[PDB]
């Protein structure tokens, strides 16, 4: 697979992508 | 952490999967 | 503002824009 | 959970804040 | 609520999100 | 172009695409 | 409408181009 | 305008509602 | 990585992460 | 095809790979 | 029609709309 | 390409069409 800069949103919809079912944590702040 | 890691810099579709539950 | 129909990624995308760099958990069943 | 009565249902902007860190 | 920057098209979809129903103008000339 | 089947943000999309800075109303019924 | 027409049936993007500013 | 407002600076969804019809 | 549902321009976007700047066929049927 | 796969059943992303160039 | 930038993803959704049914190639290598 | 003309560059939606099978 490939890579790239993943920004707002995009971030978002990328791990919905890979994730899925699993779900996922969003955490900005970390 | 994610932001710093895929978004300022860049980061593979693997390491997204790091942050699945 | 208004009720909401969201599925799929469009769900995550208003995760996003209403939680912000709070960030949040995308918990599906199953 | 959410994720179901938003799709199947109808759900609102401050139910969805629930989810926030 | 948040705040952040919505540029181009992630501006429309904050104001679908938030107007729904009502609809909205964009209009960016003003 | 072809014709489209748009529900939804995607719909407001295709409005801010063919649009631009000239911007657009949206007005769903009801 | 418009809205409607898109969603229900299929419209194309010069009928769209009616609701720009 | 909201571009200038909620773009190139930052804007709350409650200043977004003032463009609802 | 988990199965995905993608219709719409929902298939181009997850096309687009997975292939990145290698690019991709978009080739509908019809 | 993919396309109609994708939509109409499900696919995994190892399977849209497939479609990079 | 009007004109503007399209990156990353907006891109390909900007060819998804356009071409539809056609569909379309994505390559950012040329 | 595409990227350098509608991305680094502004591009019409007739362009895009260029790309389309
Ligand atoms: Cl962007
Ligand atoms: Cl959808
Ligand atoms: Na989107
Ligand atoms: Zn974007
Ligand atoms: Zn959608």
């Amino acid at each position: 697979f490939v890579n790239q800069h993943l920004c707002g949103s995009h971030l978002v919809e990328a791990l919905y992508l890979v994730c899925g079912e699993r779900g996922f944590f969003y955490t900005p702040k970390t | 952490g994610i932001v710093e890691q895929c978004c300022t810099s860049i980061c593979s579709l693997y390491q997204l999967e790091n942050y699945c539950n």
